[PDB]
């Protein structure tokens, strides 16, 4: 079985809209989301459908861009670092689970390169 | 190359 997905709503959690978080949605997430290699990363890994009974034994902090997108749209984060951490967790999970050079890793590498290029222009917090 | 993840 699949675990519940990561939390995207929590009324009592402290949260903000900041200019940096706005950039993370409008530039960073949008750029990665539209890419031809986004699809494995647009939703939680479905370990049931893919018959990957070890995935959620190995990966204990799952993360995906569908979750990130929801968190950004809901203004769920407190700060940009929290969101950047989610992207990095997503990439790192991929590299932990998949084999170096395999198609999924290649896809993650392409997205991560773009991520790094866009986060270069993260604005100073207003 | 062909990835194990999708080798259902």
């Amino acid at each position: 079985m699949n675990p519940p997905p990561p939390e995207t709503s929590n009324p009592n959690k402290p949260k903000r809209q900041t200019n940096q978080l706005q950039y993370l949605l409008r530039v960073v997430l949008k750029t990665l989301w539209k890419h031809q290699f986004a699809w494995p990363f647009q939703q939680p890994v479905d370990a049931v459908k893919l018959n990957l009974p070890d995935y959620y034994k190995i990966i204990k902090t799952p993360m995906d861009m569908g979750t990130i997108k929801k968190r950004l749209e809901n203004n769920y984060y407190w700060n940009a670092q929290e969101c950047i951490q989610d992207f990095n967790t997503m990439f790192t999970n991929c590299y932990i689970y998949n084999k170096p050079g395999d198609d999924i890793v290649l896809m993650a590498e392409a997205l991560e390169k773009l991520f790094l290029q866009k986060i270069n222009e993260l604005p100073t917090e207003e | 190359f062909l990835p194990h993840k999708y080798d259902v």
